């Protein structure tokens, strides 16, 4: 992880937005930068100082200051919503290379939208067959971007933990879930379990408990 | 005119081994780099390794999380790239690309030559670590509550658990009920197997009165299972 980019941005249209990767070994190298669409190749947009490949529209740039690699979008449009990845060497002396995390880009249709959580506990037939799985259930937000942390009692949680990506549901708004596998003894010995969904900055969290 | 076509993807057990091709046509293959890149289910793009051409003798360097299960290997006579996975485990899952790759360098500005740069792309080929072989879902309700419930709209559901392969398909009351439905994409678990949720919005009101029956359909196992979801 020596290419640290934020998860999730938004844009307005025809608004400038910049994309940042950080990394140790962007002092030394320039990074190059890929749009990333659901079913598509990745695509190289910008590399190096200044280049731009032929057919990678004008209002992409790359920057670089610091430890900083920065891809800004002069003027957003409909079609760069994407997922954005930087790539550079691991480090200096390396023959390797490495991906920032990825920036999924959302280019705002319209005003963002909170989320809607509903926390099922597991069910006592589940019990019955000696599993326990919370299910955590996220609708109706805008940008399709959350993150979600489970917590036992106070303590976070990250074993156990698989998450969906968002995708849009019938009413065009984005649905993700969220599951917490637990053993039964391990739901029953706690007081409680929580599912803290953020969006935007802001959070919401439902608690179950045995 | 560059073309990169991914082949071979497919699924493999933990331990097992398998060869993804890569055709390339339209550019020099001989002497171009070649890259493999993953993107394993809902992550980022990673690196897997890259071959140089002649002049570095066919140098090959691999991300730390291969290196000594994975083999990249070319054959220019037929323009194809290899991916020899051995020992593959779960986290090896996900779409596998092949790229044709720049150095930078810039001689005007006195950059040295540096970083590799990835100027043309497959489409990918997926390949699936599980162990696993056909196995029916079990399905747990996901009842409605005073929790599960905001006033006049409830939430309900079914937990479809730990089957393989894809795909499961889910209904509400045979197809009768569709508004406020909503089948979320399968979880690829570490185990291998795969889990799911369909849930359904509905009116507070009619809990009591109306049944609310979820069909799981897993073909791959001729299995079928109805589960009617009552309160609690």
């Amino acid at each position: 992880s020596e290419l640290t980019q934020d998860p999730a941005v938004s844009v307005a249209l025809k608004q400038t937005v910049t994309i940042t990767c950080r990394g140790d070994s962007l002092r030394s190298f320039y990074a190059s930068w890929y749009q990333k669409k659901p079913g598509q190749a990745p695509v190289l947009l910008f590399y190096g100082k200044n280049n731009r490949p032929s057919g990678i529209p004008d209002r992409f740039s790359g920057s670089a200051s610091g430890n900083r690699a920065s891809l800004t979008i002069t003027g957003a449009q409909a079609e760069d919503e994407a997922d954005y990845y930087c790539s550079s060497r691991d480090k200096s002396g390396s023959r390797l290379s490495v991906f920032g995390g990825g920036t999924k880009l959302t280019v705002l249709s319209q005003p963002k939208a909170a989320p809607s959580v509903t926390l099922f506990p597991p069910s006592s037939e589940e019990l019955q067959a000696n599993k326990a799985t919370l299910v955590c259930l996220i609708s109706d937000f805008y940008p399709g971007a959350v993150t979600v942390a489970w917590k036992a009692d106070s303590s976070p949680v990250k074993a156990g933990v698989e998450t969906t990506t968002p995708s849009k549901q019938s009413n065009n708004k984005y649905a993700a879930s969220s599951y917490l596998s637990l053993t039964p003894e391990q739901w029953k010995s706690h007081r409680s379990y929580s599912c803290q969904v953020t969006h935007e900055g802001s959070t919401v969290e439902k608690t179950v408990a045995p | 005119e560059v073309r990169l076509v991914e082949s071979g993807g497919g699924l493999v057990k933990p331990g097992g081994s398998l060869r993804l091709s890569c055709s390339a046509s339209g550019f020099d293959f001989d002497n171009a780099w070649m890259t493999w890149v993953r993107q394993p289910p809902g992550k980022g793009l990673e690196w897997v390794g890259r071959i140089t051409g002649p002049g570095e003798g066919w140098s090959v360097d691999y991300a730390e999380s291969v290196k000594g299960r994975f083999t990249i290997s070319r054959d220019n006579t037929k323009n194809t790239l290899y991916l020899e996975m051995n020992n593959v485990r779960t986290e090896d899952t996900g779409y596998y690309f092949c790229a044709r790759t720049g150095k930078y360098y810039d001689f005007w500005s006195g950059y040295p030559p540096g970083e590799e740069y990835f100027q043309d792309w497959g489409q990918g080929t997926l390949v699936i670590v599980s162990s696993a072989s056909t196995k029916g879902p079990s399905v747990f309700p996901l009842a409605p509550s005073s929790k599960s419930t905001s006033g006049g709209t409830a939430a309900l559901g079914c937990l479809v658990k730990d089957y393989f392969p894809e795909p499961v398909t889910v209904s509400w009351n045979s197809g009768a009920l569709t508004s406020g439905v909503h089948t979320f994409p399968a979880v690829l678990q570490s185990s291998g197997l795969y889990s799911l949720s369909s849930v359904v919005t509905v009116p507070s009101s009619s809990l009591g009165t109306q049944t609310y029956i979820c069909n799981v359909n897993h073909k791959p196992s001729n299995t079928k299972v109805d589960k009617k979801v009552e309160p609690k």
